[PDB]
């Protein structure tokens, strides 16, 4: 009865909805009882150290699995023959056809073939043996064992920081900035320096001899004489063969760009020389907010000073450090759109500029890695617009935001809303009608009518880096212009060499199946946003509902009454922005998938005459590619398939499950509950026993998020299972 | 040549596409006899699929890997390489009749509003009124610039209703 | 791949032991009363 | 005729009426204007 | 309930078509008989706490 | 466990009051408003939720404002 | 003396949580007996429970 | 209930009127014969506290374990078993 | 003042033949509500548990679930037969509360004597904002 002992009210309740609640609102520590804001913030501070150890144990398990039941030591002698293996697999349900099939890379047993990518990022950064992996394994496990120490220390009280400690926002940006951003990859330039430039050359570098071996023979002179181009004097050669001495060189800063013509991936020096720079950079920013020593900045007033004249933005940012200080759910929906930001431009970045050895010849890690942060990316930038509604309705002033940027947002919200409006609107309507009509004249043997609109303002950007394709001969792709002559010497002919070629990612050739597709890419894009904007603007009230901020973020409705109030709050908008998010990652991976399905066949042209129309999307994308995938078992046998074609039956159950929460609602369920409740408190024999818990039917927001949930797992499974298994099984 | 691309006239995967459009009709000929419906019915198809080609072939249409025509979306790019009739002639016309359709519309509105019933008139349409607008929004452009410089196009936000924020 | 008894253990023991002692736990503690 | 016109005058008759000849006419376009993929003066 | 929750595991389970099946059910019975003993177990715990 | 508040925008036309299904509001005397009654609500223990009251306020905005709150074995509406 | 507008005037509406807010409404009759809120305002425009009149107080209330 | 007639309401018998019945339980000493109730209450003597039905749980546990060390591969099963060769893949993989 | 009728226990009952939607466990071990009410005749009414019961000549007595049921059984008796009724809320313990007439009149009715709680004196939109009320473990309105 006392269980939520975070939530008395919750307690109270004699139903299942007690626990059901009591899972889901452990995190809100904002409104647990007898919560002050010490409290609050020390929590934060340990959880967030939780979350650190739960992180590092993760990775040293992948660490542990690998060099236990991987085959590294294979893999790295073969990387373009050899499958990576993630971990062994000990399954007692398995048949003797399933015990072979799951036998693949050489193990002794069945074995999961890895397509997360963590073999080619160890091959990269230097990591050789098992051994080596073993003992970054145990490092990662002691770390996390202090990361747990120091979470439970921070809660004692003889340890626990001020609430103006955690406030201490030029302290906290100066270190993170000069320590936790420059310093780190200043650590990971010395790493990459000392031992994946040698590891990469053949030349073994380990803690018995990192302090005998010298990592230019040069030594730190050219570094302090200011003669730092004594570092980039010759570098790998086009000839060069990864982690052999053949063609090698001594420098250790590069420059060139490009693509290493082997691993078909950046020069190592390359990113040496980059985080070398990002350090310095990095540790001049940390050195810019005002702490203890009488220099530096306030933001505070920095702030202030952002006043335009002639009230062009009102107060200006009159108020708002305070605002974003005092507002945990500010600080974290910036940091959730930034991180969301980044992730889709890690996606975006690691397949057209591979960064890993022996990476984008492995096609199934490619996709997989792409898939994984867009979809990541999306969910975190849906939480970010959440969280910045749960700001507007528990964490906004008013009175503090009057006149500043905050405000006049919200003044004229309705100007913003409905030309999200007008532009989703115009956007759904001219790429279906786009759409549509291409498919028409397909279907009436008419290809010569279809509508295609030449991407030229994209194609003139390919052209402004250097890709002579279209003929545009403006920017880079013009030797005489200045860019092109200033460094020619620099980055130029890598990045030439790899912009003109055809046989990697970067910067593909476009068409007007593209161009289609990124109209649809917008649509969603401006739709989700569309939806989370609404919600976090109307989360205080609106027209309908205008004191929507008492009844809080999240709530069921507000009756049938004045015509039907169905999801009103802004915890619904979210949810409703949800299946737009999975919608428009979903457009994104598909044709991300089927364009490098066409590249990797080398038929970029069933992709540039079959994606202007939806048939092609239909048939030469999703159902082409899934025949072996719904013949990972059947009744002649099974093979390594199977397993992907059970998640892809099993993705399409879970997203079905979720429509049966999405459609019904609760009252049906209600009656049914009763009715049960009846049968069961007067069925002979088990009159015996009786619920603690009085039995009811799940609340209208508990069943929304629940559908929510099952129609996301099933969304992400089943196409993680379709990606997989047409890449892994045809690569 | 404005992206890549070849034009239609000169680009042999549009000969080629017009080929096999007409083969595979003569090939759905060469079921009947030469005098019946149904070969008149293809005949006029292969006529309309040959005058389809060969006027997209004059017209100047940019085909690209294969004979499909291709659209240019710039101002500029299609002005001074002639192909204002791909995006920009028919930008203009649809801005044009749409705004015709709109400002009738909003005519009617604007007339209908100060009535006595402004509810009937918007299900029972008076349809002389309605006529008489739609021939007078053919010229909504310059009424609606006119009505803009005015200041008489917009409504001040003090007198529209918002939400208490 | 060294020691395969050792899978052979800990996925029941995942699988089986830990789960059934975690639910049989956390059922007696959501209906603990007094705690 | 005055009951009978107005019902004629009635939205669901009018946007039927005004929707087929719309579509007559855009039909008729295409009938003696056929394949009409770009403005060409 | 043991006398009767060995005709399924005998007739149906895995190793049905084996010699072994009686004793590799016995097992499985034990199991059930051990987890259903420890549901008695939870729920006699539970509802039985105080007094009403 | 419901909060049932009532707001000086009441008019006092007992709609309110007679929407309810489980009696949690009345009338008593008041001098606020022309018909001399305003609502109150001293049984919002066995208000249910349903929020029928506001559906029969016919002020702008309405007057009787329910907000869901903690749940017991009334206010969920069971009959086991 | 009378307070508030005179009846049928035309008044805009000042309170920012109406739904008629900053809208054209007639008043109907003003009470004189010491109501919070005697000014009774009728719309053309109905709102999402289908009422087109409302009581208002005298500071939410300007004329023309 | 005092249901003599159509009142089924009484505060003074509250017990019958709201519905608490046995429906079936009905008390009765006579069941089980001699001895063999001594042998079961022996049988399950000390194992009725709760601590030590746990550690019957236990032991369970330790033979669902026992099964995995050794027992899975006593019924043979596939999962502990030998290989028969291997695969390649579409392309020059393993 | 006024004082609240007592519930005589020994009161018939209407005519019925047993239901599936009536009491349940909730009655034996939180509570079950009664409802009381004088009919003029013989006639059929509708149970809120579902059927047809006839109630008799003079005092009827029923026993619900909820009272929620009471009062939609005292609503229908009040339109469709014009006949008023009393409530009473009956603990399993014994103690017998009397609930919906509580002063005689009906709720839509003035008395004169009620208590006016949960009777703010301000607007829909004079609440206070969420954050000046932060930390707090409650609503805006309710303060
Ligand atoms: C130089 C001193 C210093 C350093 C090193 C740190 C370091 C850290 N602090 Mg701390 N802090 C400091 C000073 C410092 N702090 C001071 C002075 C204060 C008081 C004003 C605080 C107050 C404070 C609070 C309140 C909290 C922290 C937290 C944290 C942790 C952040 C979470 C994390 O690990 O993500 C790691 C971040 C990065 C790795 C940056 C990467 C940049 C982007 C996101 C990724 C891109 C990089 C690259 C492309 C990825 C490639 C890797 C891939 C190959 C695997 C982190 C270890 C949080 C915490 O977790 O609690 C323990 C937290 O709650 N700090
Ligand atoms: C740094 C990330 C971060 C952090 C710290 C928070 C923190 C918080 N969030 Mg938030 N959120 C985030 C990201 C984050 N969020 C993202 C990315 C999203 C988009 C999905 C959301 C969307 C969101 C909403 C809509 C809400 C919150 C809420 C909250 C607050 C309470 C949490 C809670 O409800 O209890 C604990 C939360 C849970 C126990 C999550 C439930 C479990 C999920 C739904 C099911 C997972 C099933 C799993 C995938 C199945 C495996 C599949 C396999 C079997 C096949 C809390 C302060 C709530 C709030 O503010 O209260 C008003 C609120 O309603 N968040
Ligand atoms: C594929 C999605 C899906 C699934 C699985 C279900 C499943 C179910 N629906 Mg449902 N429904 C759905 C979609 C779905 N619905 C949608 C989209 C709607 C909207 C129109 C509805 C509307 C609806 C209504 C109105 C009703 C149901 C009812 C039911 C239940 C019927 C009882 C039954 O079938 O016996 C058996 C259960 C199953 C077949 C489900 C799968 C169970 C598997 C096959 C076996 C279990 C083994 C398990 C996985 C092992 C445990 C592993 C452990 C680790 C957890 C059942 C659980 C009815 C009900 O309440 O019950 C009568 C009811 O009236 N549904
Ligand atoms: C809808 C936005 C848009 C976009 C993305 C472009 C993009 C482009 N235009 Mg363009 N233009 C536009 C609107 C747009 N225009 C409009 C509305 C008009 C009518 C006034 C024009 C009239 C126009 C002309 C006359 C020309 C271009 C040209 C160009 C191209 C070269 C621009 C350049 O040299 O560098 C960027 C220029 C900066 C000032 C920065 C370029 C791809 C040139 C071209 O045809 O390319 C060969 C050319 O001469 N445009
Ligand atoms: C002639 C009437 C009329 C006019 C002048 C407008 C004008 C406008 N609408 Mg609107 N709209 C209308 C009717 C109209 N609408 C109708 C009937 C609907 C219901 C389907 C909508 C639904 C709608 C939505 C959902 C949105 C707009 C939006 C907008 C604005 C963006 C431009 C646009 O064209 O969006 C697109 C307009 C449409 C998709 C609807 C067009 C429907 C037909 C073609 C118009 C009606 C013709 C009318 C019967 C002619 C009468 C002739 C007269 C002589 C009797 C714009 C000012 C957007 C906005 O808010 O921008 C900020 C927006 O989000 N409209
Ligand atoms: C979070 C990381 C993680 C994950 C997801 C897994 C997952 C898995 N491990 Mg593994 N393990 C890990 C870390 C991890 N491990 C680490 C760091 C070590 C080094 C000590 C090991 C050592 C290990 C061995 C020796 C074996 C496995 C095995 C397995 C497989 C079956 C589970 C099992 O029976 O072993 C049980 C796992 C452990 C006893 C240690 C795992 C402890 C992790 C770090 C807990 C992390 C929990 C997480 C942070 C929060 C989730 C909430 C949770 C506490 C409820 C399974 C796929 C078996 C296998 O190979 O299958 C074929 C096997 O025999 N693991
Ligand atoms: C997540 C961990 C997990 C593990 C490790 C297992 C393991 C096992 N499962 Mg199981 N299963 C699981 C989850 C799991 N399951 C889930 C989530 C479901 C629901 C989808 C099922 C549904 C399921 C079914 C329907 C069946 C199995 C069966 C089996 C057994 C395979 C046959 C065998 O080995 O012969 C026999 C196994 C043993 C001899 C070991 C158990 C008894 C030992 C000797 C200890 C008993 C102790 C006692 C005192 C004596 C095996 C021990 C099959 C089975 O044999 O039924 C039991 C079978 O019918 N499982
Ligand atoms: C908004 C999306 C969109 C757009 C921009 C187009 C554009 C076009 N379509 Mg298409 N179409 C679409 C959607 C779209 N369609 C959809 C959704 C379908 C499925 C029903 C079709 C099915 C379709 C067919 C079957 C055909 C076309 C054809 C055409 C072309 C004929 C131009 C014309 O009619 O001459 C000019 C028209 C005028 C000058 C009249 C304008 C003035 C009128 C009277 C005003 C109307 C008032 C409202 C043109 C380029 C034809 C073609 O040959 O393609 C090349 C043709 O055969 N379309
Ligand atoms: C603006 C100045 C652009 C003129 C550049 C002339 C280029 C060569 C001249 C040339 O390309 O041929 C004439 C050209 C269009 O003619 P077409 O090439 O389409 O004629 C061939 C076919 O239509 C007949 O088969 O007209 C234009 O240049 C653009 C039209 C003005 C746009 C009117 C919009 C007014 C607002
Ligand atoms: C709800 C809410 C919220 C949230 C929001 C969000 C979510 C936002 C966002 C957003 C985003 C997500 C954004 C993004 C961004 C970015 C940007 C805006 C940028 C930029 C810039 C530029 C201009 C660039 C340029 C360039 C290029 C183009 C490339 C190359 C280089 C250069 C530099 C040249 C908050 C809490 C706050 C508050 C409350 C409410
Ligand atoms: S929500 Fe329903 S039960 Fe509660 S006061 Fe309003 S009408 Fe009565
Ligand atoms: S319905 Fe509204 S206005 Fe009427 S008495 Fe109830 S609270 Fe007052």
């Amino acid at each position: 009865k006392l269980f939520p002992k975070f939530s008395q009210a919750l307690a109270q309740d004699p139903t299942t909805r007690r626990i059901w609640f009591g899972i889901a609102t452990a995190h809100d520590f904002e409104s647990h009882d007898g919560m002050t804001e010490e409290r609050l913030y020390q929590k934060i501070f340990a959880s967030h150290f939780g979350q650190l150890a739960i992180i590092f144990l993760w990775t040293s398990g992948n660490l542990f699995h690998v060099a236990w039941q991987g085959n590294f030591e294979q893999w790295v002698q073969d990387p373009l023959h050899i499958r990576p293996i993630a971990h062994a697999i000990w399954d007692p349900h398995f048949g003797q056809p399933a015990v072979e099939a799951f036998t693949r890379g050489g193990a002794s047993g069945p074995v999961n073939i890895s397509t997360s990518g963590v073999y080619q990022w160890w091959y990269t950064i230097g990591l050789r043996t098992n051994q080596e992996l073993y003992t970054g394994s145990i490092f990662l496990l002691v770390l996390a064992a202090l990361f747990l120490f120091a979470g439970w220390l921070h809660l004692q009280p003889a340890f626990q920081p001020a609430l103006s400690w955690f406030k201490n926002a030029e302290s906290r940006l100066n270190h993170h900035l000069a320590g936790l951003f420059g310093v780190s990859s200043l650590a990971w330039t010395g790493h990459l320096v000392h031992v994946a430039i040698p590891e990469s050359r053949g030349q073994h570098v380990g803690w018995d001899n990192f302090l005998t071996v010298l990592p230019h023979p040069a030594g730190l002179t050219p570094f302090f004489t200011g003669n730092w181009a004594a570092y980039a004097e010759n570098p790998d050669s086009a000839s060069h063969v990864f982690n052999t001495a053949q063609g090698s060189g001594t420098a250790i800063l590069t420059f060139l760009g490009g693509f290493h013509p082997q691993t078909q991936s950046l020069w190592l020096t390359d990113m040496a020389h980059h985080h070398l720079a990002i350090a310095v950079i990095f540790i001049l920013a940390g050195h810019m907010y005002r702490t203890i020593f009488g220099i530096g900045h306030s933001m505070r007033e920095i702030l202030e000073a952002q006043t335009p004249p002639s009230g062009s933005l009102g107060a200006g940012h009159k108020g708002l450090y305070d605002t974003v200080n005092n507002s945990l759910h500010f600080q974290l929906g910036l940091a959730l759109a930034s991180v969301g930001t980044i992730s889709s431009l890690v996606a975006q970045h690691m397949y057209s500029l591979p960064p890993y050895a022996f990476l984008a010849q492995d096609f199934t890690t490619q996709a997989a890695l792409y898939t994984h942060h867009q979809y990541i990316a999306g969910f975190i930038m849906c939480g970010a617009f959440a969280h910045g509604a749960i700001f507007f309705v528990r964490d906004y002033d008013p009175a503090q935001n009057r006149g500043n940027v905050l405000a006049r947002i919200l003044d004229h919200k309705e100007a913003l809303i409905s030309h999200l409006s007008w532009a989703s609107l115009f956007l759904g309507f001219h790429t279906l009608g786009l759409y549509v009509h291409n498919d028409v004249v397909q279907a009436f043997g008419t290809p010569e009518k279809q509508i295609l609109i030449e991407p030229v303002f994209a194609q003139w950007i390919q052209a402004a880096h250097g890709k002579t394709a279209y003929g545009f001969d403006f920017l880079l792709s013009s030797a005489t212009s200045a860019p092109s002559l200033a460094g020619q010497a620099l980055w130029l002919p890598g990045w030439l060499q790899g912009i003109n070629s055809d046989a990697n990612s970067l910067f593909l050739t476009i068409g007007p199946g593209d161009f289609l597709v990124h109209h649809a890419i917008a649509l969603g894009l401006h739709t989700t946003t569309l939806i989370l904007v609404k919600g976090a603007l109307d989360a205080r009230g609106s027209k309908l509902m205008p004191d929507k901020k008492d009844f809080g973020y999240s709530f069921p409705c507000d009756g049938p009454g004045r015509g039907g109030t169905c999801d009103i709050s802004a915890w619904d908008a979210f949810y409703l922005a949800v299946f737009w998010m999975l919608n428009t990652i979903g457009w994104v991976t598909f044709y991300w998938h089927w364009k490098h399905l066409g590249i990797w066949q080398g038929n970029v042209n069933q992709f540039n005459e079959s994606s202007t129309y939806l048939m092609g999307w239909l048939r030469d994308y999703l159902w082409l590619n899934s025949s072996q995938l719904i013949n990972g078992y059947n009744p002649f046998g099974m093979n390594s398939l199977s397993v992907w074609a059970w998640m892809f039956l099993f993705g399409h159950l879970i997203y079905a499950t979720g429509f049966m929460f999405l459609i019904s609602w609760r009252g049906y369920w209600q009656e049914l509950i009763e009715t049960l409740a009846w049968a069961h408190e007067r069925t002979p024999l088990a009159n015996l026993v009786r619920w603690r818990d009085k039995p009811v039917a799940l609340s209208i927001v508990q069943a929304r998020l629940v559908g929510l949930t099952h129609f996301s797992v099933g969304y992400v499974l089943t196409y993680a299972a379709f990606l997989i298994a047409s890449t892994s099984g045809k690569f | 040549d404005v992206a890549g691309l070849t034009p239609c006239s000169e680009s042999k995967a549009f000969a080629k596409r017009k080929k096999n459009e007409v083969k595979a009709l003569n090939k759905r000929l060469k079921n009947y006899e030469a005098d019946s419906a149904p070969a008149l019915a293809l005949k006029a198809t292969i006529a309309r699929t040959e005058a389809r080609f060969d006027k997209y072939a004059k017209q100047g249409l940019l085909c690209g890997t294969d004979g499909l025509p291709h659209l240019i979306a710039d101002p500029g790019l299609a002005l001074r390489y002639g192909h204002a009739g791909d995006v920009f002639i028919p930008t203009i016309g649809f801005i044009y009749f749409a705004g015709w359709l709109g400002y009738a519309g909003s005519k009617y509105l604007q007339a209908v509003a100060a009535t006595a019933k402004p509810i009937e008139k918007e299900i029972i349409i008076d349809v002389p009124l309605a006529w008489k607008l739609l021939w007078e929004g053919f010229g909504w452009p310059l009424r609606a610039f006119a009505e803009y410089k005015n200041g008489s196009l917009m409504e001040d936000d003090a007198k529209i209703t918002v939400s208490p924020r | 791949m060294s020691a395969q008894f050792l899978p052979s253990i800990l996925v029941p023991l995942v699988g089986l032991v830990f789960p059934a002692v975690a639910m049989a736990s956390m059922f007696l503690y959501i209906e603990k009363e007094e705690i | 005729m005055k009951d009978f016109t107005t019902y004629l005058s009635t939205a669901p008759v009018l946007t039927l009426l005004s929707v087929t000849v719309v579509a007559g006419l855009l039909i008729e376009i295409n009938r003696f204007f056929p394949d009409a993929l770009i403005a060409a003066f | 309930h043991g006398y009767l929750l060995v005709g399924p595991f005998i007739k149906l389970g895995p190793l049905r078509d084996v010699e072994n099946v009686a004793e590799i059910v016995g097992c499985i019975n034990g199991a059930a008989t051990v987890l259903i003993l420890t549901l008695c177990l939870a729920y006699g715990a539970v509802t039985f706490q105080g007094e009403g | 466990s419901h909060t049932v508040k009532i707001y000086d925008t009441c008019i006092g036309c007992t709609q309110c009051v007679r929407a309810c299904p489980t009696d949690v509001l009345e009338m008593v005397p008041w001098d606020g408003c022309k018909a001399n009654q305003i609502a109150s609500a001293p049984r919002t223990e066995d208000c249910v939720g349903c929020k029928r009251c506001e559906s029969a306020c016919p002020t702008d905005f309405l007057s009787v404002r329910v907000y869901l709150g903690s749940e017991t074995t009334r206010s969920m509406g069971l009959a086991y | 003396p009378d307070v508030g507008p005179k009846r049928g005037t035309q008044v805009r509406i000042l309170r920012p949580e109406s739904y008629w807010f900053r809208e054209t409404g007639k008043v109907v009759s003003v009470d004189q007996s010491g109501i919070r809120y005697p000014v009774v305002v009728r719309f053309e425009k109905v709102n999402y429970a289908g009422v087109s009149t409302n009581n208002y107080a005298l500071d939410e209330v300007v004329a023309a | 209930k005092y249901g003599e007639e159509s009142r089924y309401f009484d505060l003074k018998d509250l017990e019958n009127t709201v519905g608490s019945w046995d429906m079936y339980g009905q008390e009765d000493k006579s069941r089980y014969n001699g001895l063999q109730s001594e042998f079961f209450e022996r049988a399950a003597n000390g194992l009725s506290r709760r601590e030590y039905i746990l550690g019957l749980v236990a032991i369970g546990g330790a033979g669902i374990l026992a099964w995995g060390g050794k027992g899975a591969a006593d019924v043979r099963l596939p999962t502990v078993g030998p290989q028969q060769p291997a695969q390649v893949g579409p392309r020059g993989r393993l | 003042a006024f004082t609240p009728p007592t519930l005589q226990s020994d009161t018939p009952s209407p005519i019925f033949g047993g239901s599936t939607g009536g009491l349940l466990s909730q009655a034996q071990v939180e509570e079950f509500h009664v409802i009381t009410w004088e009919s003029k005749k013989e006639q059929i009414f509708e149970m809120p548990t579902g059927g047809a019961a006839i109630m008799r000549q003079g005092p009827n007595l029923l026993k619900l679930a909820r009272k929620e049921q009471c009062l939609a059984l005292l609503t229908q008796l009040r339109t469709k037969f014009k006949i008023d009724g009393y409530i009473y809320r009956v603990f399993p313990n014994g103690e017998v509360q009397y609930l919906h007439p509580k002063d005689g009149v009906y709720p839509e009715k003035v008395n004169a004597g009620r208590s006016g709680d949960n009777t703010n004196m301000r607007r829909i939109g004079q609440n206070k904002e969420p954050v000046q009320i932060k930390f707090s473990g409650k609503i805006p309105a309710e303060f």
